[PDB]
């Protein structure tokens, strides 16, 4: 509904701060531009120039107000605001291929970087040598990691890779956190332990997402399918094949309602029926260049702006068209009298 | 009567195949290569498909995570058509740098080949690129018939001008 | 480049920042009496045809400002002399032109106010006024014997050209 | 070299010089224009070129070349059609061809040319020589030059814009080239005005024709304007010439007096400001500027060999006047230094073949055995493609 | 230009300027020129012994003896008379013009000089047009190798004279494009019922390799009689170069077409940009 | 020493993890039950066999049924299939395109049009995405 | 030694390539071993010089003395190391993916393609620039094979790169693929199955 163009080229990735008062985007560059809203206008306030290759992921730790980025230059940088300038701190990831994605753990004590080195770098800060160090989750990743998403417990981590699998690992780092409480996903969670692995053997997994309480993980694959597995039904997996193009990003908006977007260029709704254990198409959310959708190219990222993944009231999409859209769930519900969430 | 259906199948197949995204090389440090060309990571290559009008006219579409190769087998009803097509395709390939989505050489067994990468689908509406390939297929068929007539039309005036001077 | 006066003496006088150069003349004015066989007016007429085509002129000294002024004035004489029809008639319009009050440095209408200094007071104003008229009168006289053969087309051909694209009018 | 001499073709913005290798002058010098009707049948063939294409009642005149570079390939390709089958009368498959190009010509334009020569005309071999290198080869004919060399500064002034091109060991230092917004046309345009403000009886539709005639028949470069202006006023009878022309309509004669414009015309090379508001730098300074921009180690070799090329450099004493003015600039500059270095020898070569220096240099090289070896052949074109015409190995000096 | 011109512009103009100057009274300029013509012809214009008052025009044809075996010398002497002198070493026919003794009307000789090559070809055709007009059948045919690997055959019959050309098509494709032009000559009578008949084969020679084409021109008395004889000779001896010339101009035309279609394609692709 | 493609033996490389009843299909096909032929001919596809022959056999059986149909009866048949069926038909329609003979591509282009309408471009996508296909 | 100290090490083979020369400095226990330290006559300028010659065959006539600093710019921005030359020559020859625009100081634009990887290929094939030798990769192989059998595996697992001429995208991968090749031939004498166990990764840290 509410569309804004920051540029005509792709917005590789984005991240909002705690207040959603500012958004950082990568304008298909080596840099990150931060925009702040003033009235009904967007004003550029910062420029993070440090990566020596295209930025692929961006995540903003809310409380600590720390932005983390990763790029094809094989590096990752943690940005801290010192007065009126963001300063970067290099992080050695020990990878020999491009970084692809990165997400701060909910507890902000560590972040995870997925890379083409066929591994996930778990990074945390050691305040005894003043530097970020990392541990690698290797097995059984056989290809590049496209996306990551932490479980609300800051320990389990969902990951999608080009080996067609959606997995859940333990990213438990004893030096910064306490041993995790049990979860339906399993009781044993030593670092790198594989908690779950999808069975399908086709389609790159572009996006992965945990539900608000974390008992459900959903991912979208290139073979135009969406999936959801919940630890409460013994990890049963519901699967839905679409009639349209591949989805590239997905997020829960309630415990049983997903919103995704991809190469069709518009957001759609998916709902899950716990009893039946089946997923169902909920409809196109952007109903009316040469296209009848807000975005004029592939939507590659979506994120909740408010209400959390438990009762989302507004979400955001950024795409290869350079646009950023803000969707209001409540409005979408009025505009579409036959829409059904949860 | 068989063209419209043929181009509709080819169109749907391109739309499905032209779903690309930037992919840094997982094989070579800090490289970025069209995967359908280097084919060094089998899991990144999609299944090759074909759409044939008949035993002669057909299109081969090869997709991967960041690139798509498209090869067209043009209609050539006779010798003069064959050499005309070969000259035009050669004419365009020599100019492949201005035709940024054209391949300098076609895949063995085809007359002309395209290589559409994620960079193309980034700065050009993919539905517009799909349109172009379909437009291209039709238009080259027409231009070839216009060339064929020209040669014949001019051949006649040339034979008459000479003969009528005796 | 263009042709610059070489009459600047270590002891030459100044009326504004123009050089009060001697001239062998009979008309009244503050110009010093000239002994040598050539003055700033012969130098101006000799350099005219060439200099007139130039657009950029570098003022080397105050003698050049006096030279520039005369070159601009010659163009004025040709405009008039052109429509004349006898060396005697030309001599008439030459007196009449020499008398008219053309604008001077610092006034609205003078072509090079950024280069020529303005009279500092009422006396400089009167002296300068008189020195310019003296130059004009003598210029128009010596120039009148050149231009006439019948005003030679070899002088008339310049009526349209302007030194540095300027005009005393 | 076999039985037949190669064809040599030098296409310029205004004139095209064509002929056979070995000869001293071109067999045809024609305006680089083509007249067409303004396409079914053979209408692509209804056209004329050269002078026969300038005043054709029912044909639109066109110029395929701007700033020495082909702007219309269709029209250019047809121009070559008549160059070969009508004027040269050569079976294109039996003769190697040598074509010329301006320094700013792209390798892309070179492939377009090769495609036309090989695809359309089936030539057995093609070589695309750089115009500046040919000018330097042609200067070898000069007395002033003792040993053959391809290191030098070339002043090419034809009809469009003039170019100060530095060349080292056969290859142009493209990044150090400079152009001068003054050329043949500018000089005629200036002489034309000098004629309007003075002479009468000149047929309005023949103004440019008369100015151009006077430019090539009575103009020259003088050492000093006032002295020169004075020689004319002091003697008129010995400096004022007479040009009579033919009234194209009245078919009658009209005569005018030719005066000052004789030396004022070429002067704009040294005092551009006389006619061009946007440019003031004298040619001698641009030459100095170009050479000072080149590598230190090659500046003296450049100063020692300033070769001329083009019709616009044909004015008497042009070289003398350029050498004098350039010697002063370098002498003064070298003086200040001493105040705050072995003298620099400035030498400007002039020869008989200047009007067609490029063509001549080309004719001489295309008559040698080496030319045939460095020429890209038809077999090479077929097997490797038109890209083999991107680089044309220089030859003629080393041996 | 559809028909190929028959006269040599280099020859004509070299001569015209020389006569214009000789006639004006100027001192003669030296002249030295080498140039060619279709069919491996090489010309030479120069001042023998450096005597600038004398200008010589020589032509060299590798197949001259064959033309000479069919009346070439006799015919050439008729046309040039005294301008024709002993051949310059390396050439077969030499014309010589004394600048200090030219005729009142020059163009007549300037024009004839320009047709030197054509006049060397002339006699072979006049010889057989002659046979046919005297019903002298059974005569041996003339074989002229106008190119290293192309041949012309002339044979006279009771009511027609035949000229068969054995031309080569270098490119494998050029044969096809050539079939198109010949097909049209083949049916030309459907446009000029009185014009000559044209037969064509692709490898097989008539009764009279992949790239050889035999063209046969049947000439009738209305084409070989004394009145149409010259125009007919001007056309038939240029035929081969007329065919190859047009095949190339055809390719040039197709280029302009291809430049147009490609340019159009490039316009659409770019309209696809945001 | 550069001729050996060392990457071949790299232990970081990726490595991936029968047919219809001829008579059964001819039974429905012979008894006019076209829609039943389709569904039967798409039963148990050769997706796990390394033999290209057992696959082409299944292709022939399906292709036979596809040609047997009548232009006006295709839409009805297509609609009877469940999404997975439509997916499978697509793979077959595409496999057929690889063997043009006797105007078979003419009928395969008509079937494609109906399968596409039934499964959407997504059915095509799943043809490109398969790691083991017909 | 100083280079190795930066990455917290004491033993290892360092490959430093700058503007003038390339060295292969093995270090053991914190001190260099000059008896193995070999030298490679090709480096930075050589590659820049080679780029100039490659750009000449393409129709761009740059002057070695006048435009050297300009080509260096081009080299540093567009050149890289091929991983598999055959594969690279196919991309250059059959497509335009490698083609990149480059603006010269005067405004003129040039296209650079295959010469982007062909120029740095000198480091591996010296003969391309008329220089006898083995090539940085192979040189590396010998320096470590002609050393202590016990400290050979340690060296192979600690090769570090330094110098501006080691920044070519792909260089680390090319060395690895080249060492495995030499290791599969000149060691495992042919049996591929024992190749897997051969551990080798080249440290290409972010700075220096
Ligand atoms: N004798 C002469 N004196 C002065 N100028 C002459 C003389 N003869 C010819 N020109 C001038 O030379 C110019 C043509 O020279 P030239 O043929 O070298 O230029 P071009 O190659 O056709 O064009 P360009 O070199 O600018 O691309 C015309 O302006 C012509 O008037
Ligand atoms: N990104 C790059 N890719 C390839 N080469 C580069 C890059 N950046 C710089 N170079 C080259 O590296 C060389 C400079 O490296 P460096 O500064 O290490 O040399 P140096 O230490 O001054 O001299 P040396 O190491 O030879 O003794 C130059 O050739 C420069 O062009
Ligand atoms: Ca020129
Ligand atoms: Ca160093």
């Amino acid at each position: 509904m509410a569309y804004h163009s920051f540029l005509v080229e792709p917005i590789s990735c984005h991240a909002w701060n705690k207040d959603r008062t500012q958004i950082a985007i990568c304008p298909n560059n080596h840099e990150v531009h931060i925009y702040e809203k003033s009235g009904n206008k967007w004003v550029q306030v910062h420029e993070l120039k440090e990566h020596n290759g295209q930025v692929t992921g961006v995540d903003w730790a809310p409380d600590s107000n720390r932005i983390v980025t990763c790029g094809t230059d094989r590096n990752a940088y943690v940005w801290t605001l010192k007065g009126r300038t963001w300063k970067p701190t290099l992080v050695i990831l020990r990878i020999n291929r491009a970084a692809r994605c990165v997400r701060w753990a909910p507890n902000e004590k560590k972040f995870a970087v997925g890379s083409g080195s066929r591994v996930i770098s778990i990074c945390y800060f050691e305040q005894e040598n003043d530097w970020w160090v990392c541990k690698h989750i290797k097995k059984p990743i056989r290809s590049t990691v496209l996306s990551l998403d932490w479980h609300p417990n800051s320990v389990l981590l969902a990951a999608g890779s080009c080996d067609f699998k959606c997995r859940i690992f333990s990213a438990y780092i004893k030096e910064v956190e306490e041993r995790p409480a049990p979860t339906p996903w399993g009781s044993k969670m030593p670092f790198g332990e594989l908690m779950f692995e999808s069975s399908s053997s086709c389609g790159w997994v572009h996006g992965v997402c945990f539900s608000a309480n974390g008992s459900r993980v959903a991912w979208v694959s290139h073979d135009s399918t969406v999936c959801l597995a919940d630890a409460d039904k013994k990890m049963a997996v519901a699967t839905l094949a679409s009639e349209t193009l591949p989805l590239l990003a997905v997020t829960f908006i309630t415990e049983s309602s997903l919103v995704a977007a991809g190469h069709d260029c518009f957001p759609v709704l998916f709902t899950y029926d716990s009893a039946a254990g089946k997923l169902s198409f909920g409809g196109r959310l952007d109903v009316p260049a040469g296209l009848d959708s807000l975005h004029k190219n592939s939507v590659s990222q979506i994120s909740v702006l408010s209400g959390g993944k438990a009762k989302c009231s507004q979400f955001c999409t950024t795409g290869m068209d350079g646009g950023m859209s803000i969707w209001d769930v409540r409005s979408l519900e009025s505009a579409l009298k036959d829409l059904k969430i949860v | 009567a068989t063209l419209r259906p043929y181009l509709s199948a080819v169109r749907a197949t391109l739309q499905a195949a032209l779903c690309l995204e930037n992919f840094s090389s997982q094989v070579v440090e800090r490289h970025n290569k069209p995967e359908v060309e280097v084919r060094s990571s089998k899991e990144l290559l999609l299944q090759p498909v074909t759409i044939s009008r008949n035993e002669k006219e057909k299109v081969l579409i090869e997709g991967s995570i960041n690139s798509v190769r498209v090869s067209i087998a043009v209609k050539q009803a006779d010798e003069i058509e064959k050499i005309l097509c070969h000259k035009f395709m050669r004419f365009m390939m020599m100019r492949a740098e201005n035709f940024f989505i054209l391949r300098r050489k076609p895949v063995e067994g085809y007359d002309i080949s395209f290589l559409i990468t994620n960079f193309h689908t980034e700065q050009m509406y993919k539905h517009k690129l799909v349109d172009f390939v379909i437009h291209f297929m039709e238009e080259i068929d027409k231009e070839i018939s216009e060339m064929k007539l020209s040669v014949n039309a001019r051949a006649r005036i040339v034979a008459e001008e000479f003969l009528k001077n005796f | 480049p263009a042709y610059h006066s070489s009459l600047m003496d270590p002891d030459t006088k100044l009326i504004g920042n123009m050089a009060l150069l001697p001239i062998r003349s009979q008309f009244k004015g503050p110009a010093p009496r000239e002994t040598k066989d050539t003055d700033i007016v012969d130098e101006a007429i000799y350099y005219f045809k060439a200099n007139v085509f130039f657009k950029n002129y570098e003022i080397k000294n105050e003698a050049d400002r006096t030279l520039i002024y005369i070159t601009l004035y010659i163009s004025e004489c040709l405009k008039k002399l052109q429509k004349c029809n006898s060396k005697s008639q030309g001599e008439k319009e030459m007196y009449t032109l020499g008398i008219t009050n053309f604008p001077i440095p610092g006034e609205p209408g003078f072509p090079l106010n950024a280069i020529y200094a303005k009279p500092a007071n009422k006396q400089e104003d009167e002296v300068m006024r008189a020195y310019l008229q003296q130059l004009r009168q003598e210029t128009g006289l010596r120039l009148c014997e050149k231009v006439f053969d019948k005003p030679s087309k070899w002088w008339t051909c310049f009526v349209k050209r302007q030194f540095m694209n300027k005009s005393l009018s | 070299a076999g039985r037949l001499p190669a064809c040599v073709v030098d296409c310029g913005t205004g004139y095209t010089k064509l002929g056979y290798a070995g000869n001293t002058e071109p067999q045809f010098i024609i305006p680089s224009c083509i007249a067409i009707k303004e396409m079914k049948g053979v209408d692509d063939l209804d056209f004329f070129i050269g002078d026969e294409a300038i005043e054709k009642p029912t044909y639109a005149t066109k110029w395929p070349i701007r700033h020495g570079i082909v702007e219309d390939w269709d029209l250019m390709e047809r121009f070559m059609e008549q160059v070969i089958f009508k004027y040269l009368r050569a079976e294109p498959e039996d003769h190697y061809f040598l074509l010329t190009e301006p320094p700013l010509n792209t390798p892309e334009n070179r492939e377009y040319t090769a495609e036309i020569m090989f695809e359309s005309f089936n030539v057995p071999g093609l070589y695309i020589a750089v115009q500046a290198v040919l000018a330097l080869a042609a200067s070898w004919t000069s007395r002033q030059v003792g040993e053959r060399t391809l290191t030098g500064t070339v002043i090419d002034s034809g009809d469009g814009v003039t170019h100060v091109i530095p060349v080292a060991e056969g290859y142009v230092i493209g990044s150090c080239i400079k152009h001068i917004p003054i050329a043949g046309r500018d000089i005629t345009y200036f002489i034309q005005q000098l004629l309007r403000d003075r002479e009468v009886g000149i047929p309005p539709e023949q103004s440019l024709e008369t100015a151009k005639a006077v430019k090539e028949r009575y103009s020259y470069v003088c050492p000093d304007l006032v002295k020169e202006f004075n020689k004319y006023d002091t003697d008129g009878s010995k400096w004022i010439k007479q040009y009579t022309g033919i009234n194209a309509i009245s078919k009658k004669e009209f005569s005018i007096d030719v005066g000052y414009e004789r030396f004022l015309g070429p002067e704009i090379f040294f005092h551009p400001e006389f006619a061009n508001p946007d440019f003031t730098q004298p040619i001698s300074e641009v030459v100095d500027e170009v050479i000072q921009n080149c590598p230190i180690d090659v500046r003296r070799p450049l100063y020692k060999n300033i070769v001329l090329s083009g019709g616009s450099t044909m004015f008497r004493d042009f070289g003398r006047r350029l050498q004098r003015d350039l010697k002063r600039t370098v002498d003064a500059r070298l003086k200040l230094s001493e105040e705050l270095p072995k003298p620099i020898d400035v030498q400007v070569i002039t020869h008989h073949m200047q009007r067609y220096a490029v063509w001549f240099g080309g004719s001489m090289l295309a008559s040698t055995p080496e030319f045939y070896q460095v020429c890209h052949t038809k077999k090479d074109y077929e097997e490797i493609g038109p890209s083999i015409c991107r680089h044309n190995p220089v030859f003629g000096v080393m041996s | 230009m559809i028909l190929l011109e028959v006269n040599n512009r280099i020859i004509e103009e070299t001569l015209a300027l020389k006569f214009e100057n000789a006639a004006a009274g100027n001192k003669p300029e030296a002249v030295e020129v080498t140039f060619a013509d279709f069919d491996g012809v090489l010309y030479h214009i120069s001042n023998p012994n450096g005597d600038k008052t004398k200008v010589m025009v020589s032509i060299s044809l590798k197949f001259y003896k064959e033309l000479q075996a069919h009346g070439a010398d006799e015919l050439l002497k008729r046309v040039y008379g005294s301008y024709l002198v002993n051949p310059e070493s390396g050439y077969n026919v030499s014309l010589l013009y004394d600048l200090e003794n030219l005729p009142a009307s020059k163009d007549s000789i300037v024009h004839q000089a320009g047709m030197l090559k054509r006049n060397c070809f002339a006699s072979v055709f006049e010889k057989y047009f002659q046979f046919q007009e005297e019903g002298k059948e059974g005569e041996n045919r003339a074989v002229i190798h106008y190119r290293d690997d192309e041949t012309m055959y002339v044979e006279s019959k009771k009511d027609r004279v035949t000229v068969v050309f054995s031309t080569v098509f270098k490119d494998d494709d050029d044969v096809v494009i050539g079939k198109v032009f010949m097909q049209e000559f083949k049916e030309g009578r459907r446009a000029s019922h009185t014009a000559p008949q044209v037969l064509f084969s692709h490898r097989e020679p008539p009764l009279e390799g992949d790239n050889i084409g035999y063209i046969t021109f049947v000439l009738f008395p209305r084409h070989t009689n004394a009145s149409a004889r010259d125009n007919t000779i001007n056309l038939i001896h240029t035929f081969r170069d007329y065919l190859h010339y047009h095949i190339k101009c055809s390719k040039a035309y197709i280029h302009t077409r291809m430049r147009a279609k490609t340019s159009d394609f490039l316009k659409v692709l770019n309209r696809a940009r945001p | 020493f550069r001729k050996v493609d060392v990457d071949e033996y790299d232990e970081n490389k990726f490595v991936d993890e029968a047919g219809p009843d001829e008579g059964e299909v001819d039974s429905c096909l012979r008894q006019g039950n076209m829609t039943a032929a389709l569904q039967a001919a798409l039963k148990n596809p050769p997706i796990n066999t390394k033999s290209q022959a057992v696959k082409d056999r299944a292709g022939s059986i399906v292709l036979k049924v596809l040609i047997s149909f009548k232009a006006n009866d295709i839409e009805k048949a297509v609609q009877s299939l469940d999404k997975n069926g439509v997916d499978l038909l697509m793979k077959y329609i595409y496999k057929g395109f690889e063997s043009p003979s006797d105007n078979s591509s003419a009928v395969l282009l008509q079937w494609h049009e109906k399968a596409l309408a039934a499964g959407g471009v997504g059915s095509i996508v799943r043809v490109l995405t398969a790691r083991k296909t017909v | 030694v100083l280079t190795l100290y930066a990455q917290g090490l004491l033993t290892g083979v360092v490959v430093d390539s700058g503007d003038g020369v390339t060295h292969i400095c093995p270090v053991y226990e914190g001190f260099s071993l000059p008896h193995l330290t070999r030298r490679l006559d090709i480096a930075g300028r050589d590659i820049t010089r080679y780029l100039i010659k490659l750009l000449l065959l393409r129709g761009y006539a740059f002057n070695h003395s006048a435009d050297f600093e300009t080509v260096r710019m081009i080299k540093e921005k567009l050149c890289y190391v091929g991983y598999n030359i055959e594969q690279e020559q196919k991309l250059a020859l059959e497509t335009t993916v490698l083609v990149e625009s480059y603006t010269l100081p005067d405004g003129r634009i040039i296209k650079v393609g295959g010469e982007r990887f062909e120029a740095p290929e000198a480091l591996f094939q010296p003969h391309l620039i008329n220089v006898e030798g083995v090539g940085v990769a192979e040189l590396l192989f010998n320096t470590i094979q002609a050393a202590d059998i016990d400290t050979r595996s340690e060296f192979y697992k600690h090769i570090v790169l330094s110098g501006g001429s080691t920044m070519y995208p792909g260089l680390p991968s090319r060395l690895e693929r080249e060492l495995k090749q030499l290791y599969l031939e000149r060691v495992l004498k042919g049996d591929v199955e024992k190749l897997s166990k051969f551990k080798i990764r080249i440290e290409d840290p972010p700075r220096r």
